[PDB]
DNA sequence: CAATATCCACCTGCAGATTCTACCAAAAGTGTATTTGGAAACTGCTCCATCAAAAGGCATGTTCAGCTGAATTCAGCTGAACATGCCTTTTGATGGAGCAGTTTCCAAATACACTTTTGGTAGAATCTGCAGGTGGATATTGAT
DNA sequence: ATCAATATCCACCTGCAGATTCTACCAAAAGTGTATTTGGAAACTGCTCCATCAAAAGGCATGTTCAGCTGAATTCAGCTGAACATGCCTTTTGATGGAGCAGTTTCCAAATACACTTTTGGTAGAATCTGCAGGTGGATATTGAT
């Protein structure tokens, strides 16, 4: 990846988070929601991935395939349609 | 070289029966394919357990039927169970 | 006037807009990096099958848009119309995600 | 030998009764798979497929579209109490959510 | 005479019932509710004794769980009394409704 | 018959769940949920009975039902 | 000469191997599979027991019963997570009250 | 003719707390547990080896599976314990 | 401060329940044989990882005024705390037997091992639903 | 109560990416003959499960008060939502290597098969006990007031 990947969570701009909450139905948003979103988000991701990569290591590959994620999400209880079938 | 399966071909046949002149996108068929599979697995697995539970070693239609009943919600089940029991007799009638 | 909409008018406006559509609401690239960063931390030198990054983002956003609803109902449940961490924290708890 | 006719065609199904039977065996669900199982399961699967398709086809009809897309499938499911519940912990790509604004939020 | 201020005994009851692990619903009536309910599924049914035990352990445990989440919802809305409303918010969020 | 669940009981429970002050409409609301719970878990339970071609709902019948319900229960099978 | 005495465990290594075969999991089962598993089962059991012990004793009691398990469980973050959706028959709940409910 | 882990759980209850006993129900609880966890670990493994076009569930699967069902520290010891115990099997 | 009730360690006892102790149909374990993954190793062949411009969508800041959220009184009812008043749950066993479970057999199923016929999947042509784009109407909104 | 000042709508258009159509090769479903193995008929069988019947305190069901709780209704500082500037940074293309990914040979290390032998693990019966089940007696909070 060359340039060291750092502080990319703050790459979930405030406008974007606000957008997600609009599609969510939220009308007004406290100023402290944003960082709170990154916190929840980051954990969600670390998990789906952590399991995904486990699947990748089990298959002995250097690539994380769409299925690896689809399986990760399934066991996480967040089943997703549109990539693994 | 590398043969990928799916239900796309069948999903389609069905689409044309309900909506003769309607089409379905790639992403849409994607969703649909996942669906048949989530449900295929859901029922098969449910039947599987039903058999182990009954110390029996084979999955009959009967098992698949309680699976569907345990799995599917209300009206969907009725219809599924009927449609299901139907096709089999129509089948066993050689 | 210069013209000016009252506080909330555009808010309710956006909601209607973003509920009528289906595009992801986060910028692809940043997401790209955030994932690679996080994944870089579990197992070094991992290659990502594009669609995989695409699936994670579809799952992430779908997830939040969902947390935001339960969040919103917690704000309304307490006579408020403005979601606060307080709310997100209660939905998460009740959901079991953290208790 | 009599000219073959797919088990499916016998059951008057559009779903591959042969492909389901295989998947049942190569799936490990049981030590052995019956003979009508794949016919029954295929029947249930084909059933459900058509149901989604029905509601979806309309969802597209409404929006003035001849071609179905995920949006329409999200719309079908989330609006039909049942399909909604069957696929309640299921997230559908590029589908969005149902349009819905809490009433307390609205203006005077 | 002597009378405990309201809420002080409630606490007594909480501290008490949380400490114990015995069931709280009277068994006999439970069993009837069950038997009766089962009837809408199959007539002349036989309930393996323990299956009734199981059923209750299952229920009471479910309810107490709900009550906690409910309490959280009541507290969240600045209260201290559980209202059917908190029971709904809790369930609506659990995914049950 | 659901009234079989006396107002007291519903309180003994709430208390174990840490409830202090209880509304009065709650008791009703609580018999509502409860009723649904058993129905859903017994509806599934009896199916395992009936598939097992039996006339007796066994402790395991509940155990399995409860599992698919997502209420796993240790102590009966 | 018991496969278990070889892996140096207590749980039934052979049995676990049988249960796998007759479980409809895969076509065939590796030789060290029931081994690896039974020791995981061995592990997780001891782990819990150890904690229920303390719990049991902490009440001047010697025989471990439900309430003690429900204690070693919900008090431990990892076990509570792992058994995150399991209800322990006749186990009770943890002594806990929302400070927002305590007296004046 | 009625199996359980009642025996083993106990022998184990004796390694850590030799001078301690266990109820009947408590002993019941302990069974449900082993069976439950047995069930989960087997299923993931099964799925794992199934996702990878493998027709045999091995130790490698049972391991990944563990590394999927158990929490951080819990997962670590399981794996050690599992690896340990296994290496010994092979080694005569 | 002290009167009330509520509680918590300090104590002995029998027995409803552990624990061992004593033997046996079932698996575990032991070869010897049989069949089979799936772990090596090479090769194309895809996707994946950058990179290099162009712009122009959008973030990031910076006001500025609207009304939320948080604070604060009041008191009209909820529901807790406390007694009376019985009505049922809750033990205690006993029959009577509807019933889950066990075997014997075996016709009717599914297993297999080849040998034959297709019903699909992968690509390569032809299309043909719409994303954009633009522009006249309604349809709101929010000052005067 | 009217007028701007903006969205919010809907109808046309029109090339092209994405959808059908149009073919050719094969892993796969069938179509056969054999192979083996379910699980039901029925014939019994202790095992609980379902009734009654008879008791007793042990809860459960009403009434009394009113202690604070839950809801209104005001306020007001101050936290956003709503608008522009400003000019980063994310698209959008679209060429290019090359890690890997997946096929495409085989080749042992292993797993499965069946056939006997050896031991458990489990199911009642024999000795033990860990804890209820009451009983006290200091304390331990509650709570009403010079
Ligand atoms: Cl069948
Ligand atoms: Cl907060
Ligand atoms: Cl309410
Ligand atoms: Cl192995
Ligand atoms: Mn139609
Ligand atoms: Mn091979
Ligand atoms: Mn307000
Ligand atoms: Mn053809
Ligand atoms: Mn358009
Ligand atoms: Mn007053
Ligand atoms: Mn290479
Ligand atoms: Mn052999
Ligand atoms: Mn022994
Ligand atoms: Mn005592």
């Amino acid at each position: 990846h060359r340039k060291v990947l750092r502080d990319n969570i703050q790459g979930i701009t405030k406008p974007a988070i606000r957008r997600l909450a609009r599609r969510g139905g939220v009308k007004r948003i406290s100023g402290l929601i944003y960082e709170e979103t990154r916190g929840v988000l980051k954990v969600f991701l670390e998990n789906v991935i952590r399991d995904a990569v486990t699947y990748t290591e089990h298959a002995k590959r250097k690539t994380v395939t769409a299925m690896d994620v689809v399986y990760a999400l399934k066991r996480q209880g967040r089943t997703l349609y549109g990539f693994g079938g | 070289r590398s043969r990928k399966e799916s239900y796309s071909i069948y999903v389609y046949k069905v689409l044309k029966q309900v909506h003769p002149d309607t089409g379905i996108s790639s992403k849409a068929m994607g969703i649909m394919n996942s669906f048949v599979n989530d449900i295929f697995e859901r029922i098969a697995g449910e039947a599987s357990r039903l058999a182990h539970y009954n110390k029996r070693s084979t999955i009959t239609s009967r098992e698949i039927q309680t699976a569907v009943r345990l799995l599917l919600p209300g009206e969907l089940a009725k219809h599924a169970v009927s449609e299901g029991t139907k096709a089999v007799t129509k089948y066993t009638s050689a | 006037k210069p013209h000016r909409y009252r506080p909330g008018t555009v808010a309710l406006r956006e909601i209607r807009r973003y509920q009528k559509s289906t595009e992801l609401l986060i910028r692809q690239l940043p997401f790209q990096r955030l994932v690679r960063e996080i994944a870089q931390d579990f197992k070094t030198d991992l290659r990502f099958q594009s669609s995989a990054v695409m699936a994670l983002q579809e799952a992430c956003e779908a997830y939040l848009v969902g947390l935001f609803e339960d969040t919103n109902l917690c704000a309304i449940h307490a006579k408020r119309v403005t979601i606060m961490p307080k709310d997100i924290q209660l939905a998460r708890r009740i959901r079991g995600e953290r208790a | 030998r009599a000219k073959a006719k797919t088990r499916s065609s016998r059951a008057g199904l559009q779903f591959p009764v042969g492909r389901v039977h295989r998947l049942l065996r190569k799936g490990n669900y049981s030590e052995r798979v019956g003979a009508g199982a794949p016919v029954y399961l295929a029947a249930v699967l084909e059933y459900l497929t058509a149901e989604i398709l029905e509601l979806a086809g309309n969802a597209a009809r409404d929006n003035k579209k001849t071609r179905i897309i995920p949006r329409h499938l999200q719309l079908a499911i989330r609006n039909d109490e049942e399909l909604n519940k069957l696929l309640g912990r299921v997230t559908i790509a590029q589908g969005g959510v149902l349009p819905n604004i809490q009433a307390v939020l609205l203006p005077k």
